[PDB]
């Protein structure tokens, strides 16, 4: 289901560095980012490092590109600015800084805002002027998810933080979800009718339980562009004195994005960094730690 | 040209995680040594014998520092405070909290009233040592500080930050009387006053190490050739014998010039990880090195000059 395709390692580096991964609006090309604070741009199928730049004073943990290929969003490690939004159009620059965020995203139909989660707080800033929009965070209803990830709905009108549904509109807290792990704060599904928190599948229209799904235990998922397919890895698990060990366990899944049922269980046997989809879901791109860190980007047909 | 010919005496085992710190007593007996594993371990100088443990920390532990009497510790650690110790007896006398983060660097004065401490808060705190109280908070830096320390009289603090400037404070006051920076500003990975408070040695982690005459802000000694891009790593004056500049590196060898020539006249094999710290024994050519999580030792070398 999965055909090797090419595979390359970061140019230039005794141990490569590679962390994460998505690919950028010019076709063959996927932009990665390094251990070092470096985006590159590499062509998928050569392996041929294209361009360069240096983002962050520590290693880049995420990054997203916006549709249009005009503006990338990046996270680094514990170096402020936590996280950058760049321009792309002509010379790589960075647009704005969100100095304590250390996770961000685009909002999702209109991607005129990016949306920064600082521990237990989510900042929602305007994309053109940079400035915060919005604080969300309700000490009452917080669950201290220690990896919480604020995230908007696939109509930008709500956020969910910390497991809290919020209405972006009123800035006001719509609904808490019970707190039944420690690190994930859950995502919205794109059909923008439930929400994957963890292990449970709550409705949107009703907040019932939709469905337990064990094996989302702990993972972080992406869908392809048609919402028909998620993909789902496994947070790897314990103070950010340590040396560098990989995100994800060695396995990732794929489910019916439906009705959550199984697909695929993709043993690579080696630690996984990132994963992604070119928007035709044409390709899977895996970063892939060799064995140490020492990272290899295999892609993937996707079939 | 007269070379040092450290050679090594003893291994030091018993850390389970990374050592960050060791420190010869001021009166020459003892070695502590500080680790990823919240443990204190003491040692004998001269025989490398363990000594005992002491513990209190609830996280892991990056520096540590004799009280001049060679009577009290003072430890600084990623749970965000410092402890000051009674060798002696193990206990802690005082936690020190107002860090809002990992404390990096720690120093008492030469006066042993007051301890100075550097944070992943970019602050640099001054502190009761009786009371166990802040006297002071400096917002002295605009990125985490990496070292602190007193000079001889005790009249003035240096501090080192990932911001890439060495700063000199006024203890009385708190001001901030210098600010040194030469051509660019890598970060700046250790400091501290040389033995007679006229320079400052200082680390930055483009693989160099700087000798400063802070008053006048001129670099007058460059050390290169070891391995310095991403650690911060202690180094020292040896003045025992032979005047030498001593640091790890991360090839995992200990690096020792001639501090007047500025030339590399001796490296020091045995170590499998990055040499995190090195420490001068206060009397004798003693060297004391230590290494990072895939080593876990500390390593005690000994030279004729």
């Amino acid at each position: 289901a999965f055909r090797p395709i090419s595979v390359f390692r970061e140019a230039n580096e005794d141990e490569s560095g590679f962390t994460c991964c998505a690919f950028s609006a010019r076709e063959r090309f996927l932009m990665l980012g390094t251990c070092t604070g470096q985006l590159k741009l590499y062509n998928v199928f050569s392996g041929q490092e294209e361009a360069s730049y240096n983002c962050h004073n520590s290693a880049i943990t995420h990054l997203e590109p916006s549709r249009d290929g005009s503006l990338l969003l990046t996270s680094a490690t514990w170096s402020q600015p936590l996280s950058a939004l760049w321009g792309m159009k002509s010379v790589f620059d960075m647009k704005h800084s969100f100095t304590e965020d250390h996770y961000v995203e685009f909002s999702k139909h209109s991607q005129d805002r990016v949306i920064g989660t600082k521990g237990d707080i989510a900042h929602i800033y305007d994309i053109q002027t940079g400035n915060k929009l919005l604080t969300l965070f309700n000490p009452d209803l917080a669950n201290n998810y220690k990896r919480n990830c604020a995230t908007f709905n696939p109509t930008d009108d709500l956020v969910l933080n910390d497991g809290v549904l919020w209405d972006v509109r009123s800035a006001q807290a719509i609904h808490k979800f019970d707190k039944f792990n420690m690190n994930i704060s859950g995502v919205f599904h794109p059909n923008g009718l439930e929400v994957i928190i963890n292990t449970e599948i709550w409705d949107l229209r009703t907040f019932h339980l939709l469905h337990t799904v064990p094996a989302l235990d702990q993972c972080r998922v992406v869908f392809n562009h048609t919402g028909t397919v998620m993909y789902g890895a496994m947070l790897q698990a314990d103070l950010m004195e340590e040396r560098m060990k990989s995100p994800f366990g060695s396995s990732f899944r794929t489910f019916n994005a439906t009705d959550y049922k199984p697909i695929a269980t993709i043993d690579v046997k080696r630690n996984i960094f990132d994963l992604c989809t070119d928007t035709k879901d044409c390709y899977l791109a895996v970063i892939e730690n060799q064995g140490n860190m020492d990272t290899v980007c295999r892609l993937y047909e996707v079939g | 040209p007269v070379k040092p010919n450290y050679a090594l005496k003893f291994t030091l085992a018993g850390h389970t995680k990374a050592v960050s710190s060791v420190k010869f007593s001021p009166n020459g007996e003892w070695l502590a040594s500080s680790s990823a594993d919240k443990l204190i371990k003491i040692w004998g100088a001269y025989d490398g014998k363990f000594e005992k443990t002491i513990s209190g920390h609830k996280l892991g532990i990056s520096d540590v520092a004799w009280s001049s009497d060679s009577n009290l510790l003072v430890s600084a650690s990623d749970d965000k405070t410092l402890k000051i110790w009674d060798v002696s007896s193990g206990k802690c006398l005082k936690t020190l909290k107002g860090h809002s983060n990992y404390v990096f660097c720690c120093n008492f004065n030469p006066q042993s009233n007051l301890i100075v401490s550097g944070s992943f808060d970019e602050s640099v705190r001054i502190w009761d040592v009786k009371t166990g109280k802040c006297l002071k908070t400096l917002p002295a830096h605009s990125d985490p500080v990496s070292a602190v320390h007193f000079n001889r009289d005790g009249s003035l603090i240096v501090s080192s930050s990932y911001d890439g400037l060495c700063r000199i404070w006024d203890t009385a006051s708190g001001q901030c009387l210098k600010t040194l920076i030469d051509d660019d500003n890598p970060p700046v990975s250790f400091v501290k006053f040389s033995p007679n408070g006229k320079y400052i040695l200082a680390a930055t982690l483009d693989n160099t190490l700087k000798l400063w005459d802070y008053s006048k802000g001129k670099c007058l000694k460059t050390y290169t050739g070891h391995k310095n891009e991403k650690y911060c790593i202690f180094a020292n004056f040896s003045v025992t014998g032979g005047k030498w500049i001593v640091s790890g590196s991360e090839d995992n060898l200990v690096y020792i010039w001639n501090l007047q020539t500025k030339e590399i006249v001796q490296k020091l094999q045995g170590h499998t990880d990055v040499v995190i710290s090195t420490a001068c024994h206060p009397t004798e050519n003693i060297i004391a090195s230590a290494a990072l999580e895939n080593d876990k030792t500390i390593k005690l070398w000994k030279s004729d000059c």
